[PDB]
RNA sequence: UUCAUCUAGACAGCCGGACGGUGGCCAUGGAAGUCGGAAUCCGCUAAGGAGUGUGUAACAACUCACCGGCCGAAUGAACUA
């Protein structure tokens, strides 16, 4: 489901609590896995801007809580290197929740969206207000 | 008429293409099958342009345009701006726009005559849209959503809107847009109707998983529908 | 599904090795849903209250409402019933299948 | 579409063989013993199943 | 009722009208024809039983005018054809059978698969 | 031009499903093909097998039924198996039935062709009680009168 | 080791023929010797089954039963270590 993306710096390991950018009632997401992650002894699998993570809701609507459901990172605080040269980074981490196809459950996104997420996922760019 | 096709394996066409009355825009990473949809049906009337915007392939959601003009965001480079000013005709004007709201496609829903913009867009853009596109600008939201370009496909004839939309507010917009409006779903139950499909006067292209009752609703409000080769020879 | 049963001593076999002697038609509603292949993936096991079967017939019928939907908009409920086949066997406490381990 | 004069021409190379039961080898249909050594030249042969 | 048309998806070409459609509506539902039988190599031996589907997923039409150069040129017993503007596999022709997905038999068959084609009314819009 | 002697089997009223595939490369028809078959099976029973051949060129109809097989012995009768087991009074009309049958049977006239249509009739009662095997072994009827 | 075949022509192979009522009849989308049920008839023949197997959607084609010559001293089966 996930296409080709150039490697960017991994800023979100397992156990991170990122914000929730959409309007599906959830307040923050708790990352428990990264889809397509590697395998190394004692290594925590880490996420990045645009990866697809399995995540639970720790705060928000009680209907959304206590179930594991996939999510997509839209902002990142660790600085990454774009190919055209610049090192950039947002202010906080953020994610939106999705079905395992990649379609989005929320209606809109507040805050800016990273550009390598809008190219990779077609639904996130449809609901994005500001692209970087 | 009502042709269906898809970019690489995605149903949404409005993200990856921008179809107007006098030109067309497509992203560069396409197969031979996706390009042959527009080339076979538009012919040589309007110029098809392969382009990218801001280093992206989402040019249907970054740009905003109609018959008379095109608006591109700030991160569009000078190499991509000089390419568009050649391939498009001399009638259309291309203008770079300085925004905090970068994605102009989700923000602006426009045609030849009447445009709806996001309510938190600023006044220096409202002066810019009305003088470049030559369109009256109306600040208004689709009943529950601020992204008016993603959830409301619009043409000169009619306009398809978000499915969860009250009838009492459709009559508001039809009073404002002066075109008849129908709510519906495209791509087998996706509420994002502006990003699923594109439209102009003589063509409307949507995704491959658009079902047959959904395709009836599209061509009806847009009024693009209308035989001797078929017959019995026994 | 299949549920094991002590014909003499009235016990129930759990999947690994257990022999939980439960009261008949009171809390066997609660001991079955561990043995069932289906996990917590089904929506919200919102309710479960089994319906009557004949006491001579060796089967148990149950009803339940999973109620949690994710069909892209809403959470629409759904009601269904499944059946269980009772199988009797020995349970070596109740079988006496005797000689080293005397301790 | 296959023109069964040519289907009989191809089935001699594909279907009309025999299979050893022990080593699963592909053998000629008139054979009596398997030609390999890792099954010990065994003679328990079966015909190959037709479609 | 009114006449209808069968337009090709991704071609937008009218392949077949009504005044066609030999619809053969009832399946048999009995054990010899309503079920799909897979025998064995020998001795009339049933290995599989498959139940037929709900609705007949084809359109059995008369041989039409646009089909004629594929049926005159290299005339064979079975094959397939396409839309005349996209070269996509729409339906096959067969002078044997291929009952329906739902199962009867037909006649020598000109089947038009209802996957990747759709049916629209020939009259005006419904105006909902 | 071109001649083509095909074939046709079974049917009582109309059928030709098997043949229908034979007219694929040939002249395509469904209406006149069952109509030309209807001109063949006119006043023929639909229970019985009707074996025929049709010769055609540019939709040409042919209806011939040589009947040198069991088609004759099923014709002169009254209509997990519909039993054809009858006590037929054939022996007088079987002298007339073998007359139409022995067009070439390639035997020395009727006396060696009175046993072909006899054992071809593999069901009927014939004349009297039985008319099969030893009940029609020695033929002392008509015979040389037909020669 | 024990059987059995063969110069009175084997085994192995090659060369010919295998016809005519006839796509026999019910049975079925279709079954012509060969998906199956039950009958086993008759013509001609040197000899030839309402067919021994391979096959085709159904035929065809081919093989086998059976009849002829062509070839020239070996061959088949079980078993023991």
């Amino acid at each position: 489901a996930q296409g080709t993306k150039f490697r960017i710096s991994l800023g979100l390991p397992v156990g991170a609590i990122m914000n929730c950018a959409d309007n599906s009632g959830a307040r923050n997401l708790y990352i428990i896995a990264v889809k397509g992650s590697g395998s190394r002894l004692n290594r925590l699998p880490a996420a990045s801007l645009g990866d697809m993570v399995m995540a639970t809701v720790k705060k928000g609507k009680p209907e959304l809580r206590k179930k594991v459901m996939p999510a997509i990172v839209v902002r990142q605080a660790k600085s990454w290197r774009r190919r055209d040269g610049v090192f950039l980074y947002f202010e906080d981490n953020a994610g939106v929740i999705a079905n395992p196809k990649g379609e989005m459950k929320g209606s809109a996104i507040t805050g800016p969206v990273g550009k390598e997420c809008a190219d990779l996922w077609p639904r996130v760019a449809s609901n994005s207000g500001v692209v970087v | 008429m009502a042709t269906r096709t898809q970019f690489e394996n995605s149903n949404e066409i409005g993200v990856f293409s921008k179809l107007t009355n006098t030109y067309c825009l497509v992203a560069v990473g396409g197969s031979e099958n996706f390009y042959s949809a527009f080339e076979a049906e538009l012919g040589d009337a309007i110029p098809i342009v392969h382009t990218t915007i801001a280093g992206t392939r989402i040019i249907g959601r970054m740009t905003a345009g109609n018959r008379r003009g095109l608006l591109v965001p700030t991160q569009t480079t000078d190499q991509e701006l000089q390419h568009l000013r050649n391939s498009l005709p001399d009638s259309v004007k291309i203008q770079r726009v300085e925004e905090r709201l970068s994605a102009l496609g989700n923000v602006i829903c426009c045609n030849d005559y009447v445009a709806l913009v996001h309510p938190d867009i600023d006044r220096e853009t409202e002066e810019l849209i009305s003088d470049v596109l030559g369109v009256e600008v109306f600040r208004q939201t689709i009943s529950g959503n601020i992204l008016v370009g993603s959830y409301c496909s619009l043409s000169n004839q009619g306009g398809l809107v978000h499915p969860q939309t009250s009838v009492q507010d459709q009559e508001e917009l039809s009073s404002l847009l002066q075109v008849p409006l129908v709510a519906g779903t495209v791509n087998r139950g996706s509420s994002v109707v502006g990003a699923g499909m594109v439209v102009n006067d003589y063509l409307a292209v949507t995704g491959l998983d658009t079902t047959a009752p959904e395709l009836s609703v599209i061509e009806s409000i847009f009024r693009l529908q209308d035989e001797s080769i078929s017959g019995n020879l026994r | 599904a299949n549920i094991s049963f002590c014909r003499n001593c009235e016990r129930f076999l759990q999947p690994p090795g257990q022999w939980i002697r439960a009261e008949l038609e009171s809390r066997e509603l609660l001991a079955i849903c561990l043995r069932r292949l289906k996990g917590l993936t089904k929506v919200r096991l919102v309710d479960a209250s089994f319906i009557w079967t004949e006491p001579h017939s060796r089967r148990i019928r149950i009803k339940l409402t999973v109620q949690g939907e994710a069909m892209t908009n809403t959470i629409i409920q759904q009601t269904f019933e499944v059946e269980y086949i009772v199988i009797a066997m020995q349970c070596p406490d109740c079988a006496r299948s005797y000689t080293n381990t005397w301790r | 579409i296959i023109e069964p004069s040519l289907k009989a021409l191809a089935s001699k190379y594909n279907c009309d063989k025999s299979v050893c039961r022990k080593c699963y080898a592909r053998l000629p249909p008139r054979a009596t013993n398997c030609r390999k050594r890792k099954c010990g030249h065994t003679n328990q042969l079966r015909p190959k199943k037709k479609l | 009722s009114k006449v209808t048309a069968v337009r090709c998806k991704k071609c937008r070409t009218k392949l077949a009208l009504s005044t066609s459609f030999i619809a053969h509506d009832p399946p048999s539902k009995e054990s010899s024809e309503g079920h799909f039988i897979k025998r064995a190599a020998n001795s009339h031996r049933i290995i599989d039983i498959q139940e037929s589907q709900a609705n007949c997923s084809h359109f059995f039409i008369e041989p039409l005018k646009w089909m004629q150069p594929e049926l005159q040129g290299k005339q064979e017993l079975e094959g397939k054809f396409s839309c005349p503007g996209c070269s996509s596999k729409v339906g096959g022709y067969n002078w044997k059978g291929s009952r329906c997905s739902c199962g009867k038999w037909v006649i020598p068959a000109i089947h038009l698969q209802t996957s990747k084609v759709d049916q629209f009314p020939l009259q005006s819009t419904a105006l909902p | 031009x071109x001649x083509x002697x095909x074939x046709x089997x079974x049917x009582x009223x109309x059928x030709x499903x098997x043949x229908x595939x034979x007219x694929x490369x040939x002249x395509x028809x469904x209406x006149x093909x069952x109509x030309x078959x209807x001109x063949a099976t006119k006043e023929f029973k639909g229970i019985k097998v009707t074996v025929q051949l049709k010769i055609q060129n540019r939709q040409a109809a042919a209806s011939v039924v040589p009947s040198a097989s069991s088609l004759v012995i099923t014709a002169l009768k009254e209509p997990k198996n519909v039993k054809h087991s009858g006590n037929i009074q054939l022996d007088e009309i079987i002298x007339x039935x073998x007359x139409x049958x022995x067009x070439x049977x390639x035997x020395x006239x009727x006396x060696x062709x009175x046993x072909x249509x006899x054992x071809x009739x593999x069901x009927x009662x014939x004349x009297x009680x039985x008319x099969x095997x030893x009940x029609x072994x020695x033929x002392x009827x008509x015979x040389x009168x037909x020669x």
